[PDB]
RNA sequence: AAGUGGCGUUCAGCCACACGAGAUCGAGCAAUAACAGGUCUGUGAUGCCCUUAGAUGUCCGGGGCUGCACGCGCGCUACACUGAACGGAUCAGCGUGUCCUGCGCCGACAGGUGCGGGUAACCCGCUGAACCCCGUUCGUGAUAGGGAUCGGGGAUUGCAAUUAUUUCCCAUGAACGAGGAAUUCCCAGUAAGUGCGGGUCAUAAGCUCGCGUUGAUUAAGUCCCUGCCCUUUGUACACACCG
């Protein structure tokens, strides 16, 4: 997945992702935030694709991340009003059903030793993505 | 040939030849960008040899807000760039060190318990980056009007003398005290 | 001030700016009255159209010009 | 065209001038979470201003505005959940939101609760410390 | 025929692999322009624009970089890329084609070749940092 | 194959036993691996000077920097010896 | 009166209340003549060009 | 202050340069002597006095130290577009761990649950920190700035939180448009921004001790102010001008 903008991969990934009508998309997506330590929803209607196609991108670069890897990628500061502001980490659920929707395309497996890895297809499949943003720039 | 990337080095010239030392611009202090951190503030003179790019760039983070933030106002000096040379043809950099000669109180006032008194070149530089950045910090404070629009139009009218720059109302303030008060 | 383009004010927007030295959200938004919001949708029709051109863009700094 | 500057919705002015989003916040009652979850539901482009609205879609908005658990929201996301009287999981709106909170500081009030009591003497309720702050 | 030479920042240590082949230099496997901050972009292309892609297309260089941050990994990489073409010019080429790459590379920015030695200071009690004091 | 950690608080009593173990070892005809010198530990424990609160927050740093090496094959006061398989 | 061009050869000392203005006998450099003597408020060294408004008074 | 140049009783040294990883790096330790400085609430350090069984011993309940017309002292958050948000990407070090925590499930979050690892360069952990960077909407606007004040609920800690222990969710959206007279800290990886760790800790940071990150403006000077030091001078002071 390198050798490409890693910004316009996970966009394009997306896309992929969202034209192969497969993903899960869990039923509360309309009404969830990303973390505790965000104020409003993401804007993008879309966001389970966003996140799905960059998430399958770390465990392209770091297998065997699992949930509680993924919760601290995606964590930031938190504002705590008068209060100086701290790191949070992201959501559990949202991580964890993210991950079993590209458990169910096959591109990504449980880990041997601890979490979660990626399998030759996703390996394959990121591949083929990496390639268009290359030829599309 | 050595250039920020798209503006070139060569062809800036200075008028004042007292501020052509204390100016680094041309054929030994080219960089593609106003970023390098040579540790300039060492020695008595060493900020003379700075590039006055990086001097702009280091005196747009004044504030509480913007301080130990310098990538962004490397990119506010880039986009001012491009506002300089889409309103005037002419080389950005050639407006920057025109806006310096414009920008420079020559004399000032001591007081003493006045007394008009000389200023030297480094204090002059030292001084136009000051009154420039400051001119354009105070524009959008309180505006749709972005920084690279505050820059660069703190920068043409500078270097043009149009009595509008804060730069050039804070220069002329400070020498009619001092030929009042000599 | 101005949340959506009126005739007047369209038609001012189509005819002058393009002919502008710096054409940005902010200097079209201070002359034609109207709000930011406004300014970087309409300058973005301007650009896909062809009246305008696109020096640099950035995420709080897109700078057009003219033709 | 036809677009309404100043939108009544619920007695209250909406500035159709700001974004449907947000615009909405005006009504007490609901915040920027709770509006842009109505207008989810409701199938409205929330790219969009208030006053460019049609008759029709504002009234659905209030229609999920005051009836957010038949549209399919949480119990979770209500500000007046599980009601010490009714038990009925609501959203107050503009108008019920303070003939709520002017209920339940009588009801704090009536049994001589120590919160109750805090609120009849215009001090802090909730153990902030007065001695240096709270000086009007 | 490689060397692997290291350059610091104030904790970015950034080790480049100069080995003979072609004009490849990547930095943990990404391009050299792939790196995340593009404004310090041109500060990672300082040694090849002044060099020339000529004295690099008979050597791929691929640095790996751990500590620091985003600014002092950038200083570190350009750092490692400058000395790696130097170290390998002195043990595989003659030692005139490494004067004629120094001279270039000290003459701009000495900060190439030679590693600042500034590091962070201790925090002293009764002050929240190292000078200031409360 | 037998592995020797040695623990102790000061450098010279620490090496001087352990250049000791491997000399003492190696004339037995004893392929060892060499000191490999683990990361020194400083127990940093930061006091206040003054016994009640009027010194003019006047702080004391202490340090107990503990030394590790580890040999492994196939003792002076201060120095801890741990012998595994 | 013209705006005279003169340049430092000598820094004598420092002047001033806080000492922020600095002494400096600063010549012209038309001629060799007219080695004035001027308060500089600043950093000065030897070599410097002041840019000198009014060159009447030596002060 | 080794080399070179210059300034100097061509001395002590200073300034500028070449070379070089550096050309004043940051603590610790710290004399003679003084205070009626702090500490009996750190000590099974302690004189004396006082209380000694209806106790000032000691235990267990409950309350208080949090009480609020107010006058101040350290702080945090702000007053934004050099920005808030939403999303992408991408980098630390100090250090702790019998409690620190990894994975698979449950939940919107806070949680819960089973299986695990680590008495540790081994596991947490390649500490995927934040600011920052790149997109995306917001557009003088007391506003998508600010999140104070309050309501209604979900959890966790513990024997037990009401005077809300903390934490989460929804709602409530106040003063505050750079701040008077005054006043503080600071000369380079420094100020400042930014987050992390340790101490406190059953629950636990707006404090403090450390750590890295981003990274400047100005200054290489002066007794002008304010502080002490020294010499000279005066003294009827010597418990020493609190004379």
């Amino acid at each position: 997945v390198k050798d490409v903008n890693q910004q316009e991969f996970v966009r394009a990934l997306a896309a992929f992702l969202k034209k192969s009508g497969k993903l899960k998309v869990p039923e509360w997506v309309d009404t969830v935030k990303l973390a505790k330590h965000k104020e409003l929803a993401p804007y993008d209607e879309n966001w389970f694709y966003t996140r799905a196609a960059s998430t399958v991108r770390h465990l392209y670069l770091r297998g065997g991340a699992g949930v509680g890897s993924m919760t601290k990628i995606y964590g930031g500061r938190q504002s705590n009003g008068v209060m100086p502001s701290h790191f949070s980490r992201g959501s559990k659920s949202v991580a964890r059903k993210v991950l079993q929707a590209l458990e169910s395309l096959k591109m990504v497996d449980k880990d041997p030793s601890g979490g979660r890895k990626l399998t030759p297809q996703g390996q394959r499949d990121l591949d083929r993505i990496a390639g268009q943003v290359a030829a599309a720039s | 040939i050595k250039l920020f990337g798209k503006w070139s080095t060569d062809d800036v010239q200075i008028n004042d030849i007292s501020l052509q030392d204390y100016i680094a611009v041309k054929e030994k202090y080219a960089k593609f960008l106003p970023h390098s951190g040579g540790r300039y503030a060492a020695k008595r003179f060493r900020k003379a040899q700075c590039p006055i790019v990086e001097r702009l760039t280091n005196s747009l983070m004044m504030h509480g807000r913007n301080n130990g933030k310098k990538l962004m106002t490397v990119r506010i000096v880039k986009h001012a760039f491009e506002i300089i040379h889409l309103l005037t043809g002419e080389n950005p950099l050639q407006v920057l060190v025109n806006a310096i000669i414009n920008s420079g109180p020559r004399e000032d006032s001591t007081r003493i318990g006045r007394q008009a008194v000389d200023v030297s070149p480094l204090r002059r530089v030292n001084q136009a980056i000051w009154l420039l950045c400051t001119g354009a910090r105070e524009a959008a404070f309180r505006n749709i009007k972005t920084i690279a629009e505050c820059v660069a139009d703190e920068l043409i009218n500078a270097a043009k003398g149009s009595s509008n720059s804060y730069a050039i109302k804070k220069k002329d303030e400070l020498e009619r005290v001092a030929k009042s008060n000599r | 001030n101005l949340v959506l383009f009126d005739k007047a004010t369209y038609d001012k927007l189509c005819k002058e700016v393009p002919n502008y030295k710096l054409i940005t959200p902010a200097v079209v938004s201070e002359r034609l009255k109207i709000r930011g919001s406004l300014a970087r949708a309409a300058l973005q029709e301007l650009l896909n159209k062809g009246l305008i051109k696109l020096v640099s863009k950035h995420r709080a700094q897109v700078i057009y010009t003219r033709n | 065209e036809k677009f309404q500057h100043i939108l009544r919705v619920l007695n209250t002015n909406i500035d159709g001038r700001r974004k449907i989003a947000f615009a909405i916040t005006a009504i007490k009652g609901v915040g920027r979470r709770y509006a842009h979850v109505v207008l989810r539901k409701a199938d409205i482009d929330l790219s969009k201003r208030a006053g460019e609205l049609t008759e029709d879609e504002v009234e659905r908005v209030v229609t999920i505005m005051q009836n957010p658990r038949q549209y399919k929201i949480p119990d979770w996301f209500l500000n007046r959940q599980k009601d010490i009287k009714d038990g009925k999981y609501s959203q107050v709106l503009a108008n019920g939101l303070d003939n709520k909170l002017r209920e339940d500081l009588e009801r704090l009030k009536k049994i001589k609760a120590h919160r109750g009591l805090r609120h009849f003497w215009g001090l802090r309720v909730r153990g902030q410390h007065t001695k240096t702050t709270g000086r009007r | 025929q490689s060397v692997q030479v290291f350059g610091r920042k104030k904790t970015a240590t950034a080790v480049a692999h100069c080995k003979r082949g072609n004009g490849l230099i990547k930095v943990n496997g990404r391009p050299l322009e792939m790196i995340e901050p593009a404004t310090l972009q041109y500060k990672l292309l300082e040694p090849v624009l002044l060099l020339g892609k000529e004295r690099f297309a008979g050597v791929d260089i691929r640095v790996r970089v751990k500590g620091g941050g985003h600014v002092a990994q950038v200083y570190a990489i350009r750092q490692a890329i400058s000395k790696s073409l130097v170290a390998y010019y002195q043990k595989y080429v003659d030692e005139a084609s490494k004067k004629e790459i120094k001279d270039i590379l000290i003459q701009y920015d000495r900060t190439l070749l030679v590693a600042d030695p500034r590091r962070c200071e201790s925090k002293k009690f009764g002050g929240p940092g190292a000078r200031a004091r409360y | 194959r037998i592995r020797i950690t040695l623990t102790s608080r000061n450098v010279k009593s620490l090496e001087k036993v352990c250049a000791d173990l491997i000399r003492g070892a190696k004339e037995k005809n004893l392929k060892v691996k060499g000191p490999v010198r683990m990361p020194t530990k400083t127990l940093r424990i930061t006091t206040r000077k003054t016994p009640c609160g009027e010194g003019s927050k006047t702080w004391d740093r202490f340090q107990m920097r503990i030394h590790k090496r580890l040999i492994d094959l196939h003792i002076e006061p201060g120095v801890e010896v741990e012998v595994t398989i | 009166q013209p705006i005279k061009l003169a340049r430092v050869t000598k820094v004598l000392g420092r002047t001033g209340s806080q000492g922020q203005c600095t002494q400096v006998r600063v010549e012209f450099m038309d001629d060799s003549n007219r080695s004035i003597i001027r308060n500089v408020k600043g950093p000065v060294r030897e070599g410097d060009v002041l840019t000198l408004l009014e060159s009447e008074r030596e002060a």
